[PDB]
């Protein structure tokens, strides 16, 4: 799974 | 020398308004280039008609899943996933766009606008562009998600090509 975070 | 691409951006189909973006060329090539030609079509693919799958507010609205559609697909144009181009520039604050990863050395097609400063993802994500004009339009996107990423109505890229 992509996408950063935060 | 840095290409100008642009999102046309629709809200349940209506255009909610244009976004355009600067690939940085010469900073980041090999990267911003993806984003060129995956903006074209001229590759045979791209983001044309693909949606803003996750967008958290204050955070980020992330998009760039032509292929799944939620953070599990996308294909750059080097093939299926290049490395990380380098880590020069941060992510100073909103329009600032950016690379959607899944661990180091796997730059795709997804693809992240932040609305608001997130140095912490700086070395982690590649940034090549930036909100020219509309980034008042990517604060509309904003309204239309949640603190998990889940999105209220469907954001979508209605049209999108190369303009200067």
């Amino acid at each position: 799974h992509a996408g950063p975070i935060a | 020398v840095n290409p100008t691409v642009f999102f046309d951006i629709a809200v349940d189909g209506e255009p909610l308004g244009r976004v355009s973006f600067e690939l940085f060329a010469d900073k980041v090539p090999k990267t911003a280039e993806n984003f060129r030609a995956l903006s074209t079509g001229e590759k045979g693919f791209g983001y044309k008609g693909s949606c803003f799958h996750r967008i958290i507010p204050g955070f980020m609205c992330q998009g760039g899943d032509f292929t799944r559609h939620n953070g599990t697909g996308g294909k750059s144009i080097y093939g299926e996933k290049f490395e990380d181009e380098n880590f020069i520039l941060k992510h100073t604050g909103p329009g600032i766009l950016s690379m959607a990863n899944a661990g180091p050395n796997t730059n795709g097609s997804q693809f992240f606008i932040c609305t608001a400063k997130t140095e912490w993802l700086d070395g982690k994500h590649v940034v090549f562009g930036k909100v020219k004009e509309g980034m008042n339009i990517v604060e509309a996107m904003e309204r239309f998600g949640s603190r998990n990423g889940k999105t209220s109505k469907k954001i979508t890229i209605a049209d999108c090509g190369q303009l200067e």
